[PDB]
RNA sequence: UGCUUGACGAUCAUAGAGCGUUGGAACCACCUGAUCCCUUCCCGAACUCAGAAGUGAAACGACGCAUCGCCGAUGGUAGUGUGGGGUCUCCCCAUGUGAGAGUAGGUCAUCGUCAAGCUC
RNA sequence: UCCUAAAGAGUAACGGAGGAGUACGAAGGUGCGCUCAGACCGGUCGGAAAUCGGUCGCAGAGUAUAAAGGCAAAAGCGCG
RNA sequence: ACCAAACCGAUGCAAACUCCGAAUACCCAGAAGUGCCGAGCAUGGGAGACACACGGCGGGUGCUAACGUCCGUCGUGAAA
């Protein structure tokens, strides 16, 4: 799937994830996007997931863009392992989503066609997602 | 011959010519030639000497005498007198002071640069301090609630200011990385002259003050700042970081030549 | 150009360690035909005394020399003692110390003005 | 593999800031390459550890070109 | 396009805050070339009229602040990200002879019927929208047309194709840039 | 003039500034009412325990 | 109470980069040959020396011209000290503070001491 | 040496990333002189490149040694 | 009829990236009042402690799970 094709570090924290997003919340490309109105962060298979359920309900033309890119390691220790002998190795990569992030963009499609796309988009993702306009 | 380019008339650059090459002849010597504990011959005027047939230094009329400089202050924008440690003067004054231009020369140098005689503090100084500024807001109390926020008058000045129970002024604090200012001008003197960071830097220059305030009046960021809390004045509450970074801004521009500003006021003063 | 800021790049080491042991600095330009001399406070933007061969007493067009620079560094060892100058620091602001600078530095000493 | 092994924190620094009174010899930062440059009275010794030579109080200032931070206490 | 608003005479976050929630208002500025800025409140129902309007952002909007009346023209718009609203405006001063740069839409008006679209396989993509504009107020573009029933299969439109019509200036174009604006490609 | 201040909340769970800023304006406990020059230092140490105090006038 | 120019500075892009006309009156290099000092990891351009037989443009010197760079408001937003709350991995309220980016637009900088030339 | 470390110091984990248990008699001291990396054009067997000339540069090179912080008073380079 | 450096324009993200940059926290100087009548410092006598627990705000690890584990800063219990 979607990660970098190379590092400059192997591991990175938890963090935190606050505060809304003023950049990236304006749809530059498309006509119509898909943003979410809630806070969490995609595995980077939703991604996919949901890359393949647009491109396959249009099958006639249109231009698909993907906003948001997964970029932080996120570790996951085995089963039957105890607590406190280093950090786990790297699984998976995620994307951290944040409120009014733009996630897909389209156009040359329908008005409504879209939407009814971006229905089937949001339902393999964990967030709530709005439907919004170019302005 | 070349036909001089000049905006002045003939005989008008006679004159310049003539009087730079006799100061440039005549007066040899400046402020910078005299630290503390220098030791200089200085050519009087008519008073108290006699006048010289037989002339040894460049245009002496009069008889010099040797003494010794303790500082140099300027009694004009490009003119300055030495201060000397002989008490006479003529008068009653403590040190005498001497135009610097009345100087032949010099015998021992001091150690260091030319030091900036401290006169002696008047209490006019004392009463006019930096830090004698007023401190914090003084708001009126008309109505009813005790006020806690610093607000403009906003129009009550202009239907009401004589007619109240009492003009009660409560002192409001303010948060500690602003200033409080009743008068720019004074702000921005004292300012320049005992800030540290911007202490010793004007010894060499001379700024429009004026023009400064004008200036910083026409910033949009102090007219943000401003606050009306009295009729007939104009107080301002400003953020210290942005207040000096303006004033840092705007300086530099602000510079004009001594020798212009001392002309200027030699002709105030004629007419 | 191309000499003139290699010699600043050169001169300024002096320059402003002078300026840091606070001393009276006698500087000096040298040009094509002729050369100059200034002895400056410790400020670095103070002139104190100047002797130079453009007055009105020395311009006489042999101007230029090695020996035209012993009097311009005999003259101003007057004008230095005139200001009661002495324990001066000798800048060559970037001239190679070998010629008509080093005929100007010694005609300072000879002048009674000591570094 | 294995990652531990940090340093023991050296304890730098910047002491008596811009409003302090200073003694002769004292040390005013500890530095580890020149953060602060030499300003008139302090002496960037050895290990580039500015210490005072005078009294007088600190200062703190911007001088000259390329933005370098000047360390110099003045007689006040 | 008509709108009146209030003084606000009162700042900070709390006070902006306290504005949305109970007042439903909607803070704002007017500053100009020849007068200080001078902080508005407006409603967001108002605003949200003019914001649905298609050519009002590239259009002089006249501005009753209280009894005064100003030419005034929209060249920013802070918008929640989240949810998505209206914040405060922050427009401009109209003056009779100004430069006066602004942003003006785009139409593509003439589409239906192009040389890539019937003859080979046919995709159009507006990469661009909102063109910059750079005119007196004086004329005013609400929009500039273009036209794209001529450029045939692989040819893409630049900057300089479509014309901007008595005595409109581009600031793109016055840069060392010439900015495509619509491609004519095969579909996937 | 002088403003009269009441201690209207404890002072067994708050921090070690706002504890000090009471003791400093010189009260004692709950309910005790006193005098205290209305300077810009001392209605300085209100601000910080506002939440504590009744500024009754 | 002028203009031109040299030296050292205040302050370091609101002081910078780029685009003409020019200066003979001293400098500015260039130049005759490098003889006399000095110089070339080999060079008379770097460095030095006897000036001016020559030269005013390449070079620099300041002196025109606001495209780029830099500066940058007001306002809002993010953030945050104190206290209290909610649907508590996050946010809100009262109070105080408050960025960064973006947004009309200025500028061919502003000054200190010495020295020289133009008229005499 | 950097982060975690919360804009003074300090601060733990079998927490995330790297190095050292040396070298220099000149690789030190002083005086005097000079620019780096990179792009392009030309130049015979070399050619994207070796050594040379020119321009654009405006430190993006270099530090004896790992990373951090600095270096046009160059802390980099050469000669007595 | 694929691919493609370099440059331009738009558009996102870094604890080990900064052209920038707060609020708080820190130091030094000047003052009014308060301090239960002392708050500080120094020299000595006696110690006890060196298994800590939970709550809020900031973090590492953990699955931004555990009344889980290790830190910075306050409160409570320990000892009300
Ligand atoms: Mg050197
Ligand atoms: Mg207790
Ligand atoms: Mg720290
Ligand atoms: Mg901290
Ligand atoms: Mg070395
Ligand atoms: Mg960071
Ligand atoms: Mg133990
Ligand atoms: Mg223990
Ligand atoms: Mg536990
Ligand atoms: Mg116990």
């Amino acid at each position: 799937m979607l990660q970098p094709k190379r590092t400059k570090f192997r591991k990175q924290m938890t963090g935190h994830n606050r505060g809304l997003a003023h950049r990236g919340s304006k749809v530059s490309f498309g006509e119509y996007a898909l943003k979410a109105t809630s806070r969490g962060r995609l595995t980077a298979r939703q991604i996919e997931s949901a890359r393949r359920a647009l491109t396959r309900h249009v099958k006639r033309g249109g231009k698909i863009w993907i906003r948001v890119f997964p970029d932080k390691p996120v570790t996951k220790k085995p089963l039957e392992v105890r607590m406190g002998k280093g950090k786990g190795g790297v699984e998976y990569w995620v994307a951290q989503i944040q409120p009014g992030k733009v996630l897909y963009e389209i156009e040359g499609v329908s008005e409504e066609l879209a939407r009814e796309a971006f229905a089937l988009a949001a339902a393999k993702l964990p967030l709530a997602t709005s439907f919004v306009k170019r302005t | 011959y070349r036909e001089p380019v000049t905006r002045l008339t003939k005989e008008k650059l006679e004159w310049v010519i003539s009087r730079r090459k006799e100061r440039k002849a005549e007066q040899p010597f400046g402020r910078a030639h005299f630290p503390a504990g220098t030791r200089a011959i200085f050519e009087s005027c008519s008073l108290r000497y006699l006048d010289e047939n037989e002339r040894v230094y460049p245009g002496q009329r009069y008889e010099t005498f040797e003494a010794t400089v303790l500082g140099v202050v300027a009694n004009g924008h490009n003119s300055y007198v030495a201060i000397l440690d002989m008490p006479c003067d003529l008068t009653e004054s403590r040190n005498k002071a001497i135009n610097v231009s009345w100087c032949r020369g010099i015998v021992s140098r001091g150690e260091g640069n030319f030091t900036w005689f401290k006169e002696e503090s008047t209490e006019y100084d004392r009463n006019h301090g930096w830090n004698i500024r007023e401190k914090h807001p003084t708001v009126r109390w008309a109505e009813g609630p005790r006020p806690t926020k610093v607000r403009s008058l906003t129009w009550a000045e202009e239907f009401d200011y004589n007619r109240a129970v009492d003009p009660v002024y409560i002192e409001i604090n303010k948060h500690h990385s602003q200033y409080y200012i009743t008068d720019m001008r004074s702000f921005v003197m004292f300012t320049l002259r005992e800030h540290p960071a911007y202490a010793n830097s004007f010894k060499d220059h001379l700024h429009k003050l004026d023009k400064l305030v004008m200036a910083l009046y026409s910033d949009p960021t102090i007219k943000a700042a401003e606050v009306k809390l009295s009729r007939y004045s104009v107080s301002w509450l400003i953020s210290k970081k942005k207040f000096h970074k303006v004033l840092q801004r705007l300086l530099p521009f602000y510079k004009t030549s001594r020798r212009k500003a001392q002309e200027e006021d030699d002709k105030a003063i004629s007419e | 150009s191309v000499k003139k800021e290699t010699r600043l790049r050169r001169a300024r080491k002096a320059r402003l360690k002078m300026r840091e042991l606070e001393t009276v600095r006698l500087c000096v330009y040298r040009s094509s035909q002729h050369i100059y001399a200034q002895v400056i406070a410790a400020d670095g933007g103070k002139v104190l005394a100047s002797a130079s061969t453009l007055d009105k007493d020395l311009r006489e067009g042999a101007t230029g020399n090695i020996d035209a620079a012993k009097k311009v560094g005999q003259l101003v060892a007057e004008r230095a003692k005139a200001a009661g100058v002495t324990q001066v620091a000798f800048d060559r602001s970037g001239f190679k110390y070998h010629g008509r600078v080093k005929a100007l530095a010694d005609a300072a000493r000879e002048g009674g003005l000591e570094f | 593999t294995r990652n531990g092994r940090d340093s023991e924190s050296k304890r730098l620094g910047v002491k008596l800031f811009g409003g302090q009174a200073v003694k002769a010899g004292n040390i005013l930062v500890r530095q580890r390459g020149t953060k602060f440059h030499a300003g008139y009275g302090v002496g960037l010794g050895k290990d580039h550890t500015l210490f005072a030579k005078v009294d007088g109080v600190v200062k703190f200032e911007t001088k000259g070109a390329f933005g370098r931070k000047y360390v110099s206490i003045v007689a006040a | 396009f008509i709108l009146n608003a209030q003084v606000r005479s009162d700042l900070g976050k709390g006070a902006s805050r306290r504005l949305r929630r109970n007042a439903g208002l909607v803070p704002a500025v007017v500053y100009g070339g020849d007068k200080e800025p001078q902080s508005v409140t407006l409603e967001l129902r108002e605003i949200a009229k003019l914001l649905e309007n298609e050519a009002a952002f590239s259009h002089v909007i006249a501005l009753n602040v209280g009894g005064a009346k100003e030419t005034v023209l929209i060249k920013a718009l802070q918008r929640h990200p989240a949810k998505g609203f209206v914040m405060h405006a922050d427009f401009l001063r109209v003056v009779a002879d100004h430069k006066l740069t602004a942003h003006v839409p785009l139409h593509f008006i003439n589409e239906e019927v192009a040389v890539g679209v019937k003859q080979a396989g046919g995709e159009i993509s507006h990469t661009i929208s909102e063109v910059e504009v750079s005119c007196l107020p004086k004329d005013l573009p609400e929009f500039i047309e273009v036209d794209m029933a001529k450029v045939e299969l692989g040819q893409i439109v630049h900057l300089s194709d479509l014309k901007a019509p008595k005595g409109v200036e581009l600031v793109q174009l016055a840069h060392g840039n010439d900015l495509a604006v619509a491609n004519i490609h095969a579909s996937r | 003039a002088t403003v009269k201040v009441t201690l209207v909340k404890s002072l067994n769970g708050r921090l070690a500034n706002h504890k000090a800023c009471v003791k400093g304006l010189g009260l004692r406990r709950i309910n005790h009412t006193v005098e205290v020059q209305d300077t810009p230092e001392n209605r300085g140490m209100i601000n910080k325990a506002y939440y504590l105090l009744r500024v009754e006038g």
